């Protein structure tokens, strides 16, 4: 009949092709859909939901519930940081197991701005201020507040509104940053310092906890899908 | 009964269309169109009864 | 161990059903239900390997079935050489194996 | 389909405070980078196209390795046919990808990859083999041998695959009884009652709606038994299509233990990193 | 199958089960015991293809199993014995393959090759 | 007219709170009846309204300093709660939404935070090696609920293996990390911020109607994100009260009563 010429790539299986295929159960009466609440059309709706960070991760506190709370006290040394984070959200061992980092571990390339949110869980009589800072890479990591204040930073007042949002802007030398620990496409450093200190009255707990939260902004996108290293199967 | 649609051209030489025909009766046989649109994540990110603007205080 | 009746009796030519009742998981979930035959002093011999399936050389008078948490072995046309013990075998969850209590069949 | 553009933002000295919020309200503070720092006007030419549900699920994933053998009868026992109950829960990756959501509704596209090999070094000669993959729906009869009457496939769907050809491939529509597939089922199939004769009448597995949910597949060789043993493996690849999902869930963090949500072995999924160490 | 072919109270008793080399490397080896009139009782599994051992919950502490690829033999040691352990102990090779695929990646095996076994009495 | 002051009225019951956060409607969907284009059974449904849609108060749980968390399953927590429990047991199919109100008041000198999570199809892990072996009596605790545990204590009894749950608290009882559970509908009771939380749950299932006795559609988990601390003593314990009202309740197929063996 019609003269045909087979091209290279015939009889292959790509595991990513959109080719049509015959139906083993024809004329099937499919059950009609119903309006179930909570329909997801894009995976970036999941990354825009704000989830906690396992910030502590010390040897006696990891794999217990003490990982999520960072202690604050009136007796703390004000010269030293509260916590430090490397902004590699799929590789960094705090940010990797957040739901942002769990979506990010199915991808290789990421771009967009990030929201970091912190929640103060102390008493109502407790008040103070906190400086959270983002340092873009290419310099020494901030070991004091004098270095950290030169970067992008927000001063948080512990008032009636118990939470503040830090937005990390998209500053990069590339259009898409890698999700592995690439030194060329590194994302920078996030540090938090006391500005003034926590003051409590008498008959009040002198130590209190703070919870950290992370989510993506509306300008967030990923492209190239891959496997994840967080799951494994034995023989 | 062909269907024409526009490619999003990522690399250019120096609109471009593609044609798809469904050859089987059952809809499970069909190709994935992959032309689906996004939606607002407000049903997950702001599921409040009294929705407030971001400039207003949240309490 | 899985529950079995202690002893069943019958004359030659009769049809005799021996029942093996386990539990949830076990017989009810898995289709790895098996039956064994043991004459006095002999090693056990497999008579039914999967639920309804017979090994080669086993006579056609043996048959098996599953109805839920219970598996039954039916011998139709009983002969005097069928006298001995019958052991039920099944697979339990988290990969352990457990035998039945055993049934002594006496050909009257 | 591009992302929203970044608006220009100058200095701010105002009573409106977009930075402060309360996560106790359950809402996420919908901030842009223009609300905290000064921003230039940037036109975004980036898209969330490959972050869609269809693009997230348009990959092949292996779910079964079915082993069949073709040899003449000997003293050693033989496996002339094999049967596999259709489930995705025995391989961790596609199960972890599907368990991001509570309910899903997709069309389904199987693919079968068959490889065969010898096991005896003495002869090494065998002809081409034809493989029959029969779908057995729930309640339909199951084969007791490789040559019994059930292989006549009068009503059952069957794929005849000859070795060396392109891999066999079919589409299955949405077959589920409900309006969505239920990945998680917080319940029982039976309730034990006070009027029951014993506890085993009402006893049932937790998180198991039905046993033999989607039926079983049967693989055999249609050829007669070659004098030397030829061992074949049929690899089955799942690919969901036209995928719609509901009610997002956190992903699994510990190793899987059976078809349920049970955990046993590791439970230590995070490493050690100091608070003040970058 | 050579089952090694014993009596003392309290002290530990060792067992042997030698098989042909193909069945030793390819198939799993199981242990079953039978007290007189008390029925069969599973003891454990040795898989000499990968040296993985699984023990029964009644016998998880007392019973230790090793493998020997040089003489194609498996060994079981009951580290302490009581008077209930007076039984006939069998060695079985998992040779009969099932049609049903175990999980979705493996083949299940029953036993149809059984050794003649050995009798152990635990009394003074 | 601030959102801190809230009044909820359903039936003959009314809840007023002066320090709320806001009201969360789960997935943006208010509870609703079955419309005609989704109705699978043909029998006329019973809609009792006021006789079932009212606020029911469970047992108060005591939040000690060393406590790890609590969990409930709906509609199983309302199995003894009057005409809703009777209509649940006399019918084969049931559909209802819920309004969950959690009350935890403390002074300005107390500190701590609770996460009230609403989990659809809240499967919980077992206590032993036998997979999915948990009995119906232990999986359905009713208004008493259950408790989380700080470690997997592997139950290994030879006889009577207790067939319980063992929900590990940082694993949420289901193998997912607790920090990622915020994709569920949720509110945080932070004691410096609010004393009450309100979540409105629509009927979420793969079917338009389902058996309420066999199947639990929603699960409520309350976990201390920050531990409870008071001034220089260890014996501090404050009460937590959970209040649930059914909404848009409908029941289709009438029969004789169910008497489960608890
Ligand atoms: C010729 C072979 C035909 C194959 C027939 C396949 C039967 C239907 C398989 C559907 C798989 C559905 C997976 C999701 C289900 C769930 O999560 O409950």
């Amino acid at each position: 009949g019609l003269p045909v010429l087979n091209t290279p790539g015939s009889n292959q299986y790509l595991t990513s092709d959109n080719h049509q295929s015959p139906c083993a159960i024809p004329e099937f009466d499919v059950t009609p859909p119903i309006d179930i609440p909570g329909e997801v059309k894009n995976m970036m709706e999941l990354a825009e939901i704000d989830t906690m960070i396992p910030l502590n991760l010390e040897s006696t506190k990891r794999n217990t519930m003490d990982m999520y709370r960072v202690t604050l006290s009136d007796s703390a040394d004000l010269s030293q940081p509260i916590l430090c984070l490397s902004l590699s959200p799929a590789f960094d061992p705090r940010l990797s197991h957040t739901m942002l980092g769990e979506v990010l571990n199915y991808y290789t390339h990421w771009a967009g701005s990030l929201k970091f949110t912190f929640l103060f869980c102390g008493s109502m009589m407790a008040t103070g201020k906190i400086l959270v800072a983002y340092a873009p890479p290419g310099a020494q990591p901030p070991t004091s507040r004098k270095e950290a204040m030169l970067g992008t930073h927000v001063i948080w007042d512990l008032g009636l509104q118990s939470s503040c949002t830090m937005v990390v802007p998209w500053i990069s030398n590339v259009t898409y940053r890698q999700t592995t620990q690439d030194s060329f496409t590194e994302g920078g450093y996030i540090s938090m310092f006391y500005q003034t200190r926590i003051v409590v009255p008498l008959s009040t707990p002198k130590s209190m906890s703070m919870l950290g939260f992370v989510s993506a902004c509306n300008d967030f996108s990923v492209r190239l899908l891959r496997d994840t290293t967080h799951i494994s199967q034995s023989a | 009964g062909a269907q024409v649609s526009s490619q999003k051209v990522g690399a250019h030489e120096n609109t471009i269309n593609y044609t798809t025909i469904n050859y089987y009766k059952d809809s499970a046989s069909n190709a994935a169109s992959k032309q689906d649109y996004s939606q607002d994540p407000s049903k997950f990110t702001e599921p409040l009864k009294d929705v407030l603007i971001k400039t207003a205080p949240a309490l | 161990a899985l529950t079995q009746p202690a002893s069943v009796s019958g004359s030659p030519g009769q049809s005799i059903t021996i029942s093996c009742t386990g539990t949830i998981t076990d017989i009810g979930y898995y289709n790895y239900v098996s039956w064994y035959q043991q004459h006095p002093g002999k090693a056990p011999k497999l008579i039914i390997f999967d639920v309804t399936n017979r090994p080669s050389g086993v006579s056609d008078r043996f048959s098996g079935s599953k109805s839920g948490n219970t598996a039954s072995l039916t011998i139709s046309g009983l002969q005097a050489e069928d006298e001995g013990d019958y052991y039920c075998f099944s697979h339990r969850s988290n990969n352990i194996r457990v035998f039945g209590g055993g049934t002594k069949l006496t050909v009257l | 389909d591009s992302l929203p553009d970044t608006k220009a933002s100058g200095p701010a000295h105002s009573k409106e405070v977009p930075a402060l919020t309360a996560v106790e309200t359950g809402a996420t503070n919908p901030l842009a980078p223009s609300d905290t720092v000064q921003t230039r006007h940037v036109v975004q030419r980036r898209s969330r196209s490959e972050s869609t549900i269809e693009s997230f699920f348009a990959r092949g994933a292996c779910v079964a390795i079915i082993e069949v053998d073709n040899e003449q009868p000997t003293t050693r026992a033989q496996k002339l046919f094999a049967m596999w109950r259709i489930t995705y829960k025995d391989t961790v990756q596609l199960r972890r990808k599907l368990e991001f959501f509570t309910y899903s509704r997709f069309d389904m596209e199987f693919t079968f990859v068959v490889t065969a090999n010898f096991t005896n070094a003495n002869n090494g000669h065998a002809l081409n083999q034809v493989y029959q993959i029969m779908y057995i729906p729930p309640g339909a009869p199951t084969p007791k041998s490789w040559d019994d009457y059930t292989w006549q496939t009068s009503s059952n769907p069957s794929i005849f695959y000859t070795y060396g050809a392109a891999p066999a491939r079919i589409s299955v529509p949405y077959v589920g009884l409900a309006n969505a597939y239920s990945h998680f089922y917080d319940g029982f199939a039976k309730v034990p009652l006070k009027t029951d004769a014993n506890d085993q009448i009402g006893d049932s597995l937790y998180s198991a709606m039905t046993v033999d949910d989607f039926g079983v597949l049967a693989v055999r060789v249609v050829n007669d038994h070659n004098p030397t043993k030829v061992t074949s493996k049929v690899r089955i690849y799942m690919k969901p299509k036209h995928v719609r999902v509901w009610c997002p869930r956190p992903p699994r963090a510990v190793p899987y233990y059976g078809p349920g949500v049970d955990y046993r072995n590791n439970l230590d999924p995070l490493s050690e990193k100091g608070l003040t160490t970058y | 199958v050579q089952s090694g072919a014993l009596k003392k109270p309290g002290a530990s008793v060792k067992f042997s089960c030698q098989a042909s080399g193909f069945t030793f490397t390819t198939y799993d080896i199981h242990w079953v015991r039978q007290a007189p009139g008390q029925g069969l009782e599973w003891m454990g599994m040795i898989s000499p293809s990968r040296d993985s051992t699984i023990y029964a919950q009644k016998f998880q502490g007392r019973v230790t199993m090793t493998s020997d690829t040089s003489t194609s033999t498996v060994y079981m040691e009951l580290t302490s014995l009581r008077s209930e352990d007076t039984a006939l102990y069998y060695c079985a090779t998992a040779s009969r393959p099932s049609a049903w695929v175990f999980r979705s990646l493996y083949t299940y095996y029953y036993m149809d090759v059984w050794g003649t076994g050995t009798t152990v009495t635990v009394s003074s | 007219y601030s959102d801190r002051v809230l009044q909820l009225t359903l039936g003959n019951s009314t809840i007023t709170t002066q320090e709320a956060a806001n009201s969360v409607v789960a997935y943006g969907r208010w509870p609703e009846f079955i419309r005609d284009d989704e109705a699978n059974p043909v029998d006329q449904p019973t809609e009792p309204d006021v006789a079932t849609c009212r606020f029911y108060t469970l047992d108060t749980v005591m939040w000690g300093k060393e406590s790890k968390g609590w969990w409930w399953k709906l509609p199983d927590a309302l199995r003894d709660m009057g005409l809703f429990g009777q209509n649940m047991y006399y019918h084969y199919l049931g559909r209802s939404g819920y309004t969950v109100h959690v009350q935890c008041n403390a002074s300005k000198f107390h500190q701590g935070a609770l996460g009230v999570f609403a989990i659809p199809e809240y499967c919980l892990a077992g206590d032993s090696d036998k997979q999915r072996y948990t009995s119906y009596a232990n999986a359905n605790p009713g208004e008493r609920g259950g408790k989380f545990y700080s470690q997997f204590n592997k139950d290994n009894a030879v006889t009577s293996p207790k067939r319980e749950f063992c929900p590990v608290d940082y694993l949420l009882g289901c193998g997912v990390l607790l920090g990622n559970a915020f994709v569920y509908p949720h509110q945080i009771i932070n004691l410096r911020t609010n004393n009450s939380a309100t979540i409105v749950l629509p009927y979420v299932n793969a079917l338009a109607i389902d058996s309420m006795v066999k199947h639990n559609n929603w699960g409520i988990a309350i976990l201390p994100l920050s531990p409870l601390d008071f001034a220089q003593d260890s014996s501090v314990e404050i009460p937590i009260t959970v209040t649930i009202a059914p909404m848009c309740s409908e029941f289709n197929g009438l029969r004789n009563v169910t008497a489960p063996k608890f």
